């Protein structure tokens, strides 16, 4: 067990840099792209609140196969 | 008529519509679970009106209303559609007026 545990503490220590996960990154595009979407202001705004909004079915899968409920934890997620 | 009957007015045209959906989706924020999916679609249910607006009197729909949620994120809520020239303005100089 001690191997098979440190194994994947090897690979994360391996790559000197980590990114925290759970669905934190494709939240925080979604918030921060919804502000640069003004930074256009013609066409791609539709298309570039598109592309935020779309990176949110990552952490909206990730609660429906944990059996919780979707909507609460993502809306949750998104307001913090 | 209605201006002498009822002197609290709101700028139309556009402008109203626009600063209750504006609010609205930052009162979302607060505000988690289904609901803040919920008020957003109802922000985003007002954006019919000053879009169907454009596309009835010809103007395009995606400009015109994409830079009308530009200066009206500014700190300008008056901010309406101008009917006879195409372009973003203020409805409160143009004179377009509702009752509230």
């Amino acid at each position: 067990s001690l191997h098979d545990s440190l194994s994947v503490v090897k690979r994360t220590l391996e790559s000197g840099n980590v990114v925290p996960g759970g669905g934190c990154v494709e939240a925080a595009l979604n918030i921060y792209l919804d502000n640069f979407a003004t930074t256009v202001g013609s066409r791609e705004q539709l298309a570039i609140a598109e592309f935020a909004a779309a990176l949110l079915i990552i952490p909206k899968t990730l609660a429906v196969n944990a059996a919780k409920d979707s909507s609460e934890l993502v809306a949750k997620l998104r307001s913090y | 008529k209605r201006a002498l009957q009822n002197k609290l007015i709101v700028a139309g045209g556009g402008a109203t519509e626009m600063e209750v959906s504006k609010c609205l989706r930052d009162y979302s924020k607060t505000i988690a679970g289904k609901q803040q999916m919920i008020i957003n679609a109802f922000a985003k249910a007002l954006e019919v009106i000053p879009r169907q607006l454009c596309e009835n009197a010809g103007f395009d729909a995606i400009e015109i209303l994409n830079k009308l949620r530009l200066a009206h994120s500014k700190g300008e809520k008056w901010y309406g559609v101008v009917f006879e020239t195409e372009n973003i303005g203020d409805n409160f100089a143009k004179f377009v007026w509702e009752p509230a």
